[PDB]
């Protein structure tokens, strides 16, 4: 039960007490993906329109 | 001094930050009109509580904040609200129509197409930072917003801000105050892309939440009001180290190095007490030990879980009041002699005390009753794992028969990346249990 | 109408339960899978404890105490009986025990040991058992951490009670086994009936080899021994016999001369982790049925053997207990539109 | 400013729709002039959701009227609130449909869909941010029936990522104007599985046991039939119209009501259903009790017979939101094999304060049930029997139709059966 690090001050007070001893993607590869899931969406419409046209 | 940016995501991000600012201005002796009479340099300063609020020449303290919305009827109530003032219109960023509770519709069909703008707002606030700390961003899981622009502006701020860190507040979906079906999906989409860019991150379970202000503060059918008030007060507790002088938690950083010994286990527990309803005849008031000893009661833990059947890999003590470090060796010895706390060995087993002699300031009004004395503790805990086990669950459930799959499919997503982030899932309940059990 | 699910279809206790439940027409059975559940009678291996209580507007009950399986696990037993300062190294109704790692995988190997050579040395008895969760009875510590080595568990030696009471006329050894439930509310109720299951060939001091004398298992003895059923049905006597014979032979009852140390031990060994799996402030609740068995020796003090977490009944006293565990158990939490049968062992939370 | 674009189609769909604005327009206080008279703001927050706002205050309905002969029209016209309509907005031909799907889709609807797309476009281009499209129409008929799902499939072309929301009454036999009914419905069912996010299924005998068994009246007539529908419509609309803690956005709605994009047509309900004993509380366990009640349904399917998917619940009135909560928990947890258990909470309720007009409170149901299926049987049956004799086809194969596209349709329907069957076990 040991008392370490006391800091003191006008608006408070921080310690730490020890009980007992131990024993990303690029700014490119984002744009591909948003750019890649826009063209799924453009292909799933166009295939929506085509069977529109039909 | 260094500077800390906030940015609010989705409605859930939106209304909870409401919440804090206000709480903010009340603990700073901050007007809704900007101005700080205690503040003695005009326009200027590098106080602690410059870390959150900017200052004009005029005297006005404005918040380091962001609110984005892909719809504009919540951020709305910011423009008109008691606060419109502490905001420029700079701040406040809405879209036209929301994501529609769906993660795809939020990460690709409409973040891709206001994320450019967002940053070029953050990158604003930037401008007027000495030395930026970092980002705390708060949002929801369950909405399509909340998690899919969420994590979308998790990845490029990890592009742009790379030496920045980046934490949490992320509202965990429960069905008492949901109207929403698919939020498993969104939960699990949004934690496995966002996984590695943030840094610690405090989930809060509406489920608790809601049962606490039901036990404590007898409202029998709780509101967001309520809910965010309440959340406000534990997000204060866990910000009060960077906005008031001290020499615990004082930058972000030390929020990893204290809380997070493995990078993928950054989901410390928030435990809070006391919660007193304001409409009681009057409380007795508790000591430093009750307080303490309610930290290990799961009645009043952000996140319904056992901590007896799990390991520790750190722990907090965030006091606020009238505390001093006598009493509060008292009561923790006192609590290993009764309480079944395990900590991992290759950790040490003890607690960093923080103590804040100003007692937690309450909205007028509110549900909460002052206090002489409160204690927020954060705990990295195995056991917080039993909430993403019931959210996998919940996910199996309805994937197994592709349920909704196709409202994700239909804007641009492929549904390899559901079983991509589910089996990251599988892989972070592997992480707790190589840790916590035996 | 409340509900309940099934997820163990081997339990012939609560396979009872479920049709007593059923018969008062006030519950419903679900599937196994469906979480609106009142009360679950859950499985035995990796129990889903998390998933418990997070039903709105749903009380809902266990019949399992998460972190029971410290008091009814062999090795977790001793660990908790030599590390809890309420049990102590000094427990005296627990026959001396190590835990003993096999040396292909802490350890008590050399602690073992050494109590050992002092009982060799002092001509004292030094014949010990050794087991696990296969059992070797010896008076040599060369067999019994050589037997364990060939396996790969844990596993667990403790002093062999060399001197057991025996019963007359056949000079059989015996064990008794003690149900106990354990409510939401943490009561400790013991069950009025218990069982000897004893052992139908003549204990034998001088031959641990033949393991039908030295084993009471009701499976033992009934594969192994070729007395079963001769001196009781089932080689399983009941309370009531018992005591009668206790008081023409020694003169003495089963309450004052047993009851009591039984009693004693349970209220310690099931007040120790009330701390650690009290549901008292859990977001569920939970209750369990124990199976404790005890060991008497000739001087009528008894010891402590283990704890089954999911015990079998003697089959005369299933509808008896299945009854009086919906009543305590279970319709205590939801109640129907005596005599208990129990006896409240009470004790300060 | 989330509009919504109002269209009605044909006889049903037109007198449906008129008392449906009749209804709406009384509860957000709007009188027959279009002028504003309530007494409370709530009445006018979510106004622009239907209504625009005209010069002095006038509040006109998004609305389209479209029919292919003139005499539906004219009625409303000279209606109690025809004159709120703006007047642009009537749409019609002189030949007529003969309740002939042929002449709706292909012949004479084709040559008067442009003109309706002409005024769709019109309401479109001044909508803030166009939510998506309502439609309002039989099945068994030839204008709202052909017509209107020819005028869904032009409107998906041109608006393809718009909701799309219909309340489609299906015929039976038991309140039927020609026997060809079957045909017409089998056709247009096709079509609603394609190209609409959400289809109310309103089976006109649901409507007539309801009128004839509950509220006692001797001989129902259609506007009886319509009285329920009015209601029921405004009902399932309140999300939308009156502000709440929900978030109610016509594609939220959608994403949370429909797991697979074919599986999208929907049980309506309302209660209480009161003769008139009319004066009576009905307190919320009733309430709740009646909601469910398979006699308070208008698709005429027993939910007994499948398993809700989802289910959606409005309650409306001051009441307990408590007990409210308590009584939906108790309905499944009483009843949870009628819920498929790989949907988790798949029950939401909302509540609204304002309660309907000369109701103190009330509670609107939408069931996406696997009973359902029991519906598109029904009317496969009935196809089947004229099919194999081939009759009455003469009416379509006049009009430039092939028996293959009768096939077809026969087998899309018998396909959309079997995909109901699957998920029920
Ligand atoms: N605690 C709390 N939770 C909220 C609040 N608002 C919404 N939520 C929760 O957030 C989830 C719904 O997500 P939202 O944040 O509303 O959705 P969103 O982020 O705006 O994304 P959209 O789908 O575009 O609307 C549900 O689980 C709600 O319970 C709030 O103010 N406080
Ligand atoms: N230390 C000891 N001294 C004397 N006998 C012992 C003993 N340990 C075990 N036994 C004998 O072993 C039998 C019980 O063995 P144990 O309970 O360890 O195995 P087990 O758990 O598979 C049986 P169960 O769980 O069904 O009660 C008793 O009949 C007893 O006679
Ligand atoms: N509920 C209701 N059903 C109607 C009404 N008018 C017609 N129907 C039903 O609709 C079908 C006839 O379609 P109808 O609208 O008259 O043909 P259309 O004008 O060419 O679209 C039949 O099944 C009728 O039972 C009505 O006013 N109310
Ligand atoms: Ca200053
Ligand atoms: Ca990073
Ligand atoms: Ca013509
Ligand atoms: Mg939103
Ligand atoms: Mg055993
Ligand atoms: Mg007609």
């Amino acid at each position: 039960m040991e008392v370490i690090e006391l800091n003191k001050c006008t608006s408070g007070q921080s310690f730490e007490v020890i009980l007992k001893p131990p024993s990303d993607p690029s700014l490119e590869e984002i744009q591909k993906k948003l750019e890649a899931a826009e063209e799924r969406r453009k292909y799933q419409e166009a295939e929506l329109l085509k069977h529109l046209a039909e | 001094m260094r500077e800390c940016i906030s940015i609010h995501v989705g409605q859930a991000g939106v209304q909870i930050g409401n919440a804090c600012w206000e709480l903010y201005c009340l603990e700073h002796g901050i007007q809704p009109d900007g101005q700080m009479p205690s503040d003695k340099t005009i326009g200027g300063g590098d106080d602690s509580f410059n870390t959150f609020f900017s200052e004009t020449g005029a005297g006005k303290h404005v918040p380091r904040a962001v609110f984005v919305d892909l719809e504009p009827t919540v951020i709305d109530e910011v423009r008109t609200g008691t606060y419109r003032q502490l905001f420029h219109p700079e701040q406040l960023i809405t879209g036209k129509e929301d994501a529609a509770n769906n993660y795809a519709r939020g990460h690709y069909t409409i973040g891709k197409e206001i994320i450019d703008l967002v940053l070029d707002r953050i990158r604003k606030l930037a401008d007027q930072c000495t030395g930026l700390q970092g980002f705390l961003v708060f949002h929801s899981f369950g909405g399509g917003t909340g998690s899919g622009f969420t994590s979308l502006l998790m990845e490029r701020l990890s592009v742009d801000y790379g030496k920045k860190s980046k934490l949490e507040f992320s509202i965990y979906p429960a069905p008492q105050v949901s109207t929403a079906v698919v939020e498993p999906y969104n939960s699990i989409l949004t934690t496995h892309t966002t996984l590695e860019h943030s840094d610690c991150a405090f989930m809060v379970d509406n489920e608790a939440i809601y049962d606490i202000c039901r036990r404590n503060l007898d409202i029998e059918r709780p509101t967001y009001t309520n809910l965010n008030r309440l959340i406000s007060q534990i997000v204060s507790s866990i910000t009060a180290s960077l906005r008031f002088d001290g020499a615990l938690n004082v930058d972000l950083t030390e929020f990893q190095t204290n809380l997070v010994p493995y990078p993928r286990i950054h989901f410390p527990l928030a435990t809070y007490a006391p919660v007193i309803s304001a409409e009681k005849a009057y409380h007795e008031q508790l000591s430093v030990a009750e307080i303490t000893n309610a930290c290990f009661e799961p009645a009043n833990q952000m996140v319904k879980c056992d901590p007896r059947h799990g390991k520790y890999m750190a722990c907090c003590l965030l006091y606020r009041g009238d505390v001093v470090p006598k009493d509060v060796n008292a009561a923790i010895a006192t609590i290993k002699t009764k309480r079944s706390i395990q900590f991992v060995d290759w950790c040490p087993t003890g607690f960093k005390v923080g103590i804040n002699y100003q007692p937690p300031t309450v909205v007028p009004g509110g549900d909460l009753a002052k206090v002489q004395r409160a204690v927020c503790m954060l705990s990295n805990t195995t056991a917080i794992a039993e909430a993403w086990a019931r959210l996998d669950h919940k996910f199996d459930l309805m994937y197994a028969k592709r349920a909704f799959v196709h409202w994700y499919v239909g804007e641009g997503m492929e549904e390899g990346e559901f079983s991509e982030a589910r089996e990251d899932m599988a892989a972070l309940e592997k992480d707790y249990e190589e840790v916590g059990v035996d | 109408m409340y509900t309940f699910v099934v997820r163990d279809e081997n339990s012939s206790v609560y396979a009872e339960v479920s049709r007593l439940l059923l018969a008062t027409g006030q519950w419903k059975r679900l599937r196994k899978d469906n979480p609106r559940f009142n009360l679950m009678l859950g499985e035995r291996n990796r129990l889903p404890f998390g998933r418990l209580g997070h039903e709105p507007g749903l009380v809902q009950l266990v019949n399992y105490y998460r972190g029971a399986d410290k008091l009814c696990r062999k090795a977790s037993l001793v660990k908790l009986i030599k590390t809890s300062p309420e049990l102590s190294e000094s427990c005296t109704w627990f026959p001396e025990s190590y835990v003993i790692y096999p040396t292909n995988l802490t350890d008590e190997r050399e602690v073992f040991l050494a109590a050992y050579n002092r009982r060799r040395e002092g001509r004292e008895g030094n014949v010990w058992i050794a087991k696990s969760s296969g059992i070797l009875i010896s008076s040599e510590a060369s067999e019994l951490l050589d037997f364990i080595d060939e396996q790969g568990q844990v596993h667990v030696i403790q002093k062999y009670l060399e001197k057991p009471l025996l019963l007359e006329p056949g000079h059989r050894k015996f064990d008794i086994r003690s149900w106990v439930l354990v409510d939401h509310l943490y009561n400790i109720y013991l069950y009025r009936e218990g069982v000897l299951r004893t052992s139908s060939e003549p204990y034998n001091s001088a031959n641990f080899q033949d393991k039908t004398c030295h084993l009471t298992n009701h499976c033992i003895q009934k594969e192994y021994s070729k007395n079963y059923g001769r001196y009781e049905e089932g080689n399983e006597m009941f309370f009531e016999e018992f005591n009668q014979y206790l008081m023409d032979a020694l003169n003495t009852t089963l309450e004052n001369s047993i009851l009591l140390q039984i009693k004693h031990i349970i209220r310690s060994c099931l007040m120790c982790i009330e701390p650690a799996i009290s549901t008292k402030h859990l977001h569920y609740q939970s209750f369990q049925l124990f199976g404790f068995d005890f060991m008497v020796d000739e001087e009528l003090k008894v010891w402590l053997i283990e704890v089954n977490g999911a015990p079998a009944c003697a089959q005369k006293l299933y509808a008896e207990l299945c009854q009086g565990i919906v009543d305590v158990a279970i319709s205590s939490v939801f109640p129907l539109a005596p005599t208990s049968i129990f006896i409240k062992l009470h004790h300060h939370h | 400013m989330r509009e919504i674009v109002h269209i009605q189609a044909g006889q049903c769909g037109n007198q449906i729709g008129a008392k449906f604005w009749e209804v709406i327009s009384d509860e957000h206080g709007i009188d027959p002039t279009g002028s504003y008279h309530g007494d409370s703001d709530l009445q006018l927050e979510r106004i622009n959701v239907y209504y625009n706002e005209a010069t002095g205050n006038k509040y006109v309905p998004r609305a389209i009227l479209v029919d292919l002969e003139p005499g539906t029209m004219d009625s409303v016209r000279s209606g109690p609130f025809g004159q709120i309509f703006r007047p642009d907005n009537f749409v019609f031909g002189q030949s007529g449909a003969g309740n002939n799907w042929a002449k709706g889709h292909y012949t004479e609807g084709a040559e008067l869909v442009d003109s309706v797309l002409d005024v769709v476009r019109k309401e479109s281009e001044s909508c803030d941010c166009l939510q998506g499209f309502q439609l309002t129409h039989s099945l068994g008929g030839g204008t709202g029936s052909g017509m209107g799902t020819l005028l869904i499939s032009k409107i998906r072309e041109e608006y393809p990522d718009r909701i799309m929301n219909t309340f489609s009454v299906m015929p039976s036999p038991k309140v039927s104007d020609t026997v060809v009914e079957p045909y017409n419905a089998t056709l247009s069912v096709h079509q609603l599985v394609e190209n609409t996010d959400e289809t109310y299924c309103i089976d006109n005998e649901a409507l007539y046991d309801i009128c004839f068994r509950t509220l006692k009246l001797t001989t129902p007539t259609y506007g009886d039939l319509n009285h329920l529908v009015s209601a029921t419509m405004s009902g399932v609309t309140t999300c939308l119209r009156f502000p709440g803690q929900l978030n109610a956005d016509l594609r939220k709605l959608a994403v949370n009501m429909v797991p697979f994009p074919r599986l999208h047509f929907f049980m309506p309900g309302f209660a209480p259903l009161t003769s008139r004993q009319q004066y009576r509380a009905l307190t919320v366990p009733e309430l709740t009790q009646q909601m469910f009640d398979s006699k308070n349904m208008m698709a005429a399917c027993d939910p007994r017979h499948g398993r809700y998917l989802t289910v959606a619940a409005i309650f409306r009135g001051r009441m307990s939101m408590k007990e409210v909560d308590e009584q939906m928990l108790n309905v499944q947890n009483k009843n949870s094999s009628y819920f498929v258990e790989w949907i988790p909470n798949n029950v939401k309720t909302a509540v609204c304060d304002i309660p309907p007009r000369g109701l103190k409170m009330s509670a609107t149901f939408i069931g996406n049930s696997t009973a359902i299926q029991e519906l598109f049987k029904r009317i496969s049956e009935q196809f089947t029997a004229m099919f194999r004799r081939k009759a009455f086809l003469h009416w379509y194969t006049g009009e430039g139709m092939d028996e293959m596209e009768f096939t077809e349709a026969e087998s899309n329907m018998n396909d959309l059966v079997s995909e109901y069957q699957q998920y029920q076990d």
